[PDB]
């Protein structure tokens, strides 16, 4: 679910990025590290008509904090902004069957490559290497039903 | 990573479209297969008094035959529903736009 | 000389043997439509049965692989 948001970040126009940077620079007025701590984030939410606990708030920072710093910088801020801008499990179950062409209950690399070839787009060994790389999180050569659900989380 | 997150998102989206497409076609094959089976299993009627009432009794008995067969496969489907429900329980055991306005 | 078999054959004699030419050809149409309807239901139940077998198979993989 994390790389869906980084795809959204990659597709922000320079006009949303220029606007988000202006909002971010106002956000960080007064912070000594020049980043959004719980203090500034709380003020904006106290002022946005909510009221967060000092650890209710650390949770939102720590959800986009790829720094282990308890603060949100501009890149993490963009992730946070698009996260606030999927498909049902019963529907993914039926689509999962279309992948599993030998009906063994798993999708292997060749079945994944047959579907990719069917898309019509030009496919590379790195496309296939990193798609199976994302799906198979126990690297056992198969993506089972549960991995397929997480693999497709949020996919339109 | 070795390709962009936007590319892997494009591929995933296209994968689902064509899987959905394969689902649709599979449903259309099933429709055509069903019509072919029904043309075999329920050949439409082709119409004397005595022969007519022999046919009507043969159809009457056949209704009883089919409904028993249809019940027999419905019973198997029913136990599969309960079994799926038992296996599913075993697996279980194992905002920003108001911010931009207020900031700008 | 089975009582339950004799009675099972009396149901079509009681249903049919008393209609004239034209209620007979109109009753036979409705019987056939009933047969066609039951076969359509039976075909759909058979398709559903195959899909459950696959679904149960996937469920068995998941339980074993998550134990
Ligand atoms: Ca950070
Ligand atoms: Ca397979
Ligand atoms: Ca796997």
């Amino acid at each position: 679910m994390d790389d869906i948001y980084k795809a959204a970040v990659e597709q922000l126009t320079e006009e949303q990025k220029n606007e988000f940077k202006a909002a971010f620079d106002i956000f960080v007025l007064g912070a000594e590290d020049g980043s959004i701590s719980t203090k500034e984030l709380g003020k904006v939410m106290r002022m946005l008509g909510q009221n967060p606990t000092p650890e209710e708030l650390q949770e939102m920072i720590d959800e986009v904090d790829e720094d282990g710093s308890g603060t949100v910088d501009f890149d993490e801020f963009l992730v946070m902004m698009v996260r606030s801008m999927g498909k049902s499990e019963e529907e993914l179950s039926d689509l999962f069957r279309m992948f599993d062409k030998n009906a063994d209950g798993y999708i292997d690399l060749e079945e994944l490559k047959i579907m990719l070839q069917a898309t019509g787009e030009t496919i590379t060994e790195d496309d296939i290497e990193e798609l199976m790389k994302d799906g198979d999180k126990n690297n056992d050569g198969r993506i089972d039903y549960d991995e397929f659900l997480e693999f497709m989380k949020g996919v339109e | 990573s070795k390709i962009s997150a936007s590319r892997k998102l494009q591929l995933k989206t296209l994968l689902l479209q064509i899987a959905k497409q394969e689902l649709e076609r599979e449903a259309e094959e099933r429709r055509g297969e069903k019509g072919r089976a029904l043309s075999t299993r329920a050949q439409p009627l082709e119409l004397g008094f005595a022969e007519l009432q022999d046919l009507a009794r043969q159809l009457h008995a056949r209704v009883d035959k089919v409904d028993e067969e249809r019940y027999d496969i419905e019973a198997k489907v029913t136990k599969n529903i309960t079994e799926i429900a038992d296996l599913t329980q075993k697996i279980f055991d194992l905002s920003a736009d108001a911010m931009m306005q207020a900031l700008l | 000389r089975e009582k339950k078999k004799i009675l099972a054959e009396r149901r079509k004699v009681l249903a049919i043997d008393h209609l004239n030419e034209d209620q007979l050809r109109e009753k036979a149409k409705e019987l056939w439509q009933s047969i066609y309807n039951l076969e359509a239901e039976k075909f759909d139940l058979q398709e559903k049965f195959k899909q459950q077998k696959y679904e149960i198979n996937v469920l068995r993989n998941r339980i074993n692989d998550n134990q």
